[PDB]
């Protein structure tokens, strides 16, 4: 039987595309629940509902939370963009005992098995649990034809472990956990052609070798400063809790979404809406934490701030004008219902409300904090010059010498990235109205005011010889004038009685 | 860059036969003729970039000795009954910061189109023959 | 045309019948007054009711187009004629205050 | 016939910001852009002196547009296309409805998954009545250049034969009616070179509607008593099923 | 549009009448892709059934004609709307595997 299958085949998407959080919508969410992500495994990638419900379970709130991201309309993952989970932990981690692991080098699968079919005889030394040293001088690798086969063979070479492969990738683990260690990379046996080296197992060879952990370790209760761990591992852009940040550690986190070039989304409930010092997100006002925005719900419900969070990191910023405000846009959760004193009071302080008008929803976003359009597009300004800059320092097959011409061709690029997010919708021309500058202050106010940004590198002669052979370039200053979006209307009629 | 040449005019090849013989002076000019590529300007703003299907037409010109064998081969291509297509390149040896190096310019599916004027003068010969061929595609490379 | 008045708030009127409508010259301000303040697709009986607010104060760069829909909702109003229209505060904060004059049918007996 | 109309109606199509193109294509460059606005005033001279006056008669709008499409637009300042919204259920109005059964209610959500694949396709079509562009779509697929995606968007809009709205700048036409397309393709510029009349399709309303434009869920609520012509039930042959077996006793 | 379900191996199923059969949204999807799946001059009740195989995967550079064709036969088919395809591997031994994406009539509920 033939099939006409082997012209054509027809199936179904299989992997999540498998892509990485590159752009500026690579949006989390932290749980708390040692389900699934336990320490080192601190982060999951999805792109769909159904893949975080299978990892997660549509009963588990992670799932929910991810159900109530998905469902808004325009939600990250139509703009380039990820949503992640994280994992801080919440309570006493418990890490189950681990065998020895040896993970082998990436093997295409298409020279991997050209080359073993010459192989006729096989050559391994291992290691398993310290022991005696096992030598393998037998392995027909003539008939292979693809990686699960060799996988096989290793696993029935390898006595006291088992050998799988995965995603091109050999593993190696021992039976045994605990103080369980693969000392070999695989090293070279006394007879045979040796299989070693051309696997990738081999110790020269970029094979990771963990070491089977001591028996079960606990690690400690941390705190959600543990965020860290997650960002510095995913490059998150924008985050969410699914457990209320407490009022003692608002600040810190606060800090945190500053200092990290990143969003905090984080709802608070009706209790919050004074001004005084003690109100932890006046605190944030006041402290200027312009990135850790404040969300209101007055049931409490937090699912407010990832369908927030899933309705803001949702612009490609590439075409034109695509900066969106935040006012009136469809979410993905049922408004509240709020007094205008206590609307009022939100605008005020910083808060952000998705209130009804009528079955209909209406955001309306604060400016006491700054704009979450203003944080969020001046995060994607610095994110978005760094990757120019570093693609220009990655480009080019020379070293972009010191030298005034490089220093022209560095400040053109950020021209460049500057004109792009001028046509990005972000900054447009205006006069320029804070009081202070660059060089030239006529220069600058008219480059503010005709192109919108400015670019000023300053000269090699005008750095120490100490910031001269540190192979840094000189200090490039930017300037940039927000557009001048509109979010309500005072209509005056003019009065003739 | 320091570019040093050799055999200061290129060596151009047509139908597998090498021109040896060139006049002084312009002996090679190659002009396309037309421009890449053709743009557009919208009322709103934007423009509309377009290649040029004529984007790689040029005219080879070529002034041979008036009556070497290159102008033999030039005048035989000319008197033939039917139009004689010519396919060669024009290859030019060349060194780069110390570097020998060459540089092509492959010439594809010309023809003679303007004859050339052919004086004879007494008081300041020009013995010189200009023939222009026309190939659809020219392309250089280095 | 008479219409209902609306108190300071802006609420309904009721009793006082045919002293509760206004005559006119004032039922035009009236009229205008919130045929502005009437969302497009919020009527399922007008669903074109007036100009569209969820698609033109939630997005980028319609200031001139609310200007042009505010000119076209007054004058396709019974009872004007002209408009004087213009933007007074640059959003102060965030909200620009714009500044609507219209000439009614009245006042051009001489 | 009044002057007062004139100004009214004038200002009734506001180009919006978006700048819809031939319906949503945006991705060509406007050569030229004509409109005609075109009357028909008969010649002799009017009857009386005194009021035999209201005799221009009106015509219907051509507006002409020629432009060119290249592999690559690079289009300048212009906002991006969102999609409109789907508010259909904006006045739906349930919960008189009668109460009935478990599988009573489920045989008529099976019947309402029955013919919803039959139906919202040009549910959607006359919910995206005006912009052709944004129902036939981005044509998504790698192997089409922009000049594939022009044509085949044009030969779309052109055998669709529903009218389109098409902007010219300060306006955007509500109902043109594609009356003319012809691309052009040169031996020396690889674009194409396309001039475009459309005709409004302009009606206006003669019976007592006092809802303009209502939703969907009271479209047909507020309709009148619309009108079919007769027919001979009894001479028909596509659906001369017999009496139901449960009828000829009863 | 109703149509019998076909299990993971894609032979036909009998038995569970109406409950064998795919409602909707899943129904468009297996018949787009078993749309692709038609060779063109097969049936002899249509022979231009679908798109043309033995001439297209026989003969080289068609791969935009190729691409072409299967947009016209998703296109063409009765509940998608939109396409969005290209290809993905580059003949990884010679063997392309192009990836397609499609709008379904559904999820357009908002």
């Amino acid at each position: 039987m033939a099939s006409i299958s082997e012209v054509i085949r027809v199936s179904l998407q299989q992997e999540g595309r498998a892509i990485a959080p590159d752009n500026m919508n690579a949006v989390g969410i932290i749980t708390g629940n040692q389900g699934v992500l336990s320490t080192a495994d601190r982060y999951r990638i999805y792109r769909t509902a159904a893949a975080v419900a299978s990892d997660f379970g549509a009963s588990s709130q992670e799932s929910a939370f991810a159900n109530t991201f998905f469902d808004t309309t325009p939600n990250p993952i139509s703009a380039g963009g990820v949503l992640v989970i994280g994992y801080w932990r919440s309570a006493s981690e418990t890490v189950a005992a681990t065998s020895a692991t040896l993970v082998s080098e990436q093997t295409s699968e298409s020279v991997l098995i050209p080359l073993l079919n010459a192989i006729n005889d096989g050559s391994f030394t291992i290691t398993v649990d310290g022991g005696t040293e096992q030598e393998v001088t037998a392995l027909d690798f003539t008939g292979v034809s693809e990686l699960s086969e060799v996988a096989t063979i290793l696993n029935s070479a390898i006595t006291g472990a088992t050998v799988s492969e995965d995603n091109g990738y050999f593993k190696v683990t021992s039976s045994t956990t605990g103080a369980t260690s693969l000392l070999s990379y695989l090293g070279v046996a006394t007879s045979g052609t040796d299989i070693s080296a051309v696997l990738g197992m081999n110790s020269e060879s970029g094979a990771v070798l963990t070491q089977g952990t001591d028996q079960v370790v606990l690690p400690a209760e941390t705190k959600l400063e543990g965020i860290t761990a997650i960002k510095s591992e995913v490059n998150i852009k924008g985050a969410m809790f699914i457990d209320q940040i407490l009022d003692a550690d608002i600040p810190g986190i606060a800090s945190f979404a500053g200092a990290n070039n990143m969003l905090v989304y984080e709802v608070f409930d009706t209790g919050y809406l004074s001004k005084n010092v003690s109100n932890p997100v006046w605190a944030v006002k006041l402290a200027g934490q312009s990135n850790f925005r404040c969300l209101l719900s007055k049931s409490g419900n937090r699912k407010f701030a990832a369908t927030y969070m899933a309705r803001m990191h949702t612009v490609l910023f590439s075409g034109q004008n695509t900066a969106i405000t935040m006012q009136l846009k469809e979410l993905s959760v049922t408004a509240e219902e709020y007094t205008d004193t206590e609307i009022a009071n939100a605008k005020t302080v910083g808060l952000d409300l998705l209130t009804t008008i009528k079955n209909e929803q209406a955001l309306l976003t604060s400016g006491a904090n700054d704009f979450c359009d203003n944080v969020y597009n001046l995060e994607a300004f610095r994110d978005e010059i760094q990757t120019n800059n570093y693609n220009l320092l990655k480009t080019t097959s020379t070293k972009i010498p010191q030298t005034d011409p490089g220093m022209d061709t560095i400040e053109d690029d950020t021209e460049k990235t500057c004109e792009k997010y001028v046509r990005n919708g972000v900054f447009a021309p205006g006069t320029w109205t804070r009081s202070d500058f660059f060089g030239d202050r006529q220069q600058f106010v008219d480059a503010i005011a005709q192109k919108g940004y400015y670019v000023l590198i300053g000269d090699l002669a005008d750095q120490t010889t100490a910031e001269r052979q540190s192979r840094v370039s000189p200090v490039i200053q930017i300037a940039v004038k927000n557009a001048g979006a509109v979010h309500e209307e005072d209509i005056i009629i003019s009065v003739n009685l | 860059s320091v570019i040093v040449y050799r055999n200061n005019q290129s060596t151009l090849t047509l139908n597998g036969y090498t021109f040896q013989h060139l006049y002084q002076g312009a002996a090679l000019v190659l002009t396309p003729v037309n421009a890449k590529t053709a743009r557009t300007n919208s009322i709103n703003g934007g423009v509309s970039i377009s290649g040029r299907v004529d984007g790689g037409v040029h005219t080879l010109a070529i002034m041979v000795q008036k009556h070497s064998p290159d102008d033999k081969f030039l005048n035989d291509a000319k008197n033939s009954q039917e139009p004689v297509v010519f396919d060669g390149s024009m290859k030019r040896a060349y060194t780069e910061s110390g570097t020998l190096k060459k540089a092509t310019t492959t010439l594809e599916t010309g023809s003679i189109t303007t004859q050339p004027t052919k004086t004879d003068n007494n008081q300041d010969p020009d013995d010189s023959r200009t023939y222009v061929i026309e190939f659809r595609n020219s392309v250089e490379t280095f | 045309m008479r219409v209902r008045t609306l108190d300071d708030n802006g609420d309904w009127t009721f009793g006082r019948g045919k002293a509760d409508y206004i005559t006119s010259k004032k039922a035009i301000a009236q009229t205008v007054s919130t045929r502005i303040k009437s969302w497009a697709n919020d009527n399922p009986l007008a669903m074109n009711a007036n100009i569209d607010w969820k698609d033109l104060l939630g997005r980028k760069g319609t200031e001139d187009t609310i200007l042009r829909e505010i000119e076209r909702v007054v004058v396709q109003t019974d009872g004007v004629i002209r408009v004087t229209e213009l933007e007074v505060i640059k959003t102060e904060k965030r909200v620009q205050s714009i500044l609507l004059s219209y000439d009614t049918i009245y006042d051009d007996s001489e | 016939m009044s002057l007062v109309n004139g100004m009214v109606e004038s200002l009734n199509n506001t180009k919006s910001e978006t700048e819809i193109g031939i319906g949503g294509y945006r991705l060509f460059a406007r050569v030229r852009e004509t409109v005609n606005y075109r009357n028909i005033v008969p010649t002799d001279t009017l009857e009386d002196g005194s009021s035999s006056t209201d005799d221009i008669i009106n015509e219907p709008i051509t507006v002409s547009i020629e432009g060119v499409v290249s592999n690559l637009f690079v289009e300048e300042r212009q906002y991006p296309q969102l999609v409109s919204r789907d508010f259909s259920a904006v006045g739906e109005i349930t919960a008189l409805l009668p109460a009935k059964s478990q599988q009573q209610i489920q045989r008529i959500s099976q019947i309402d998954s029955q013919i919803r694949d039959a139906v919202l396709a040009a549910e959607r079509a006359e919910r995206l009545a005006g912009k052709p562009y944004e129902f036939f779509g981005n044509s998504g697929n790698s192997a089409k250049t922009e000049q594939e995606k022009f044509i085949d968007f044009m030969e779309a809009l052109y055998f669709s034969r529903r009218p389109t709205e098409v902007s010219v700048n300060f306006r955007d036409y509500k109902n043109m009616a594609l009356v003319s397309f012809i691309p052009v393709r040169d031996n020396n510029t690889k674009d194409t070179r396309f001039t475009a009349d459309f005709q409004q399709i302009n009606y206006s309303t003669l019976v007592y509607t006092p809802v303009s434009s209502p939703s969907k869920s009271v479209s047909g609520k507020v309709s009148d008593a619309s009108n079919k012509g007769g027919q001979n039930p009894e001479s028909n042959e596509t659906g001369e099923r017999s009496l139901l077996s449960s009828l000829v006793g009863g």
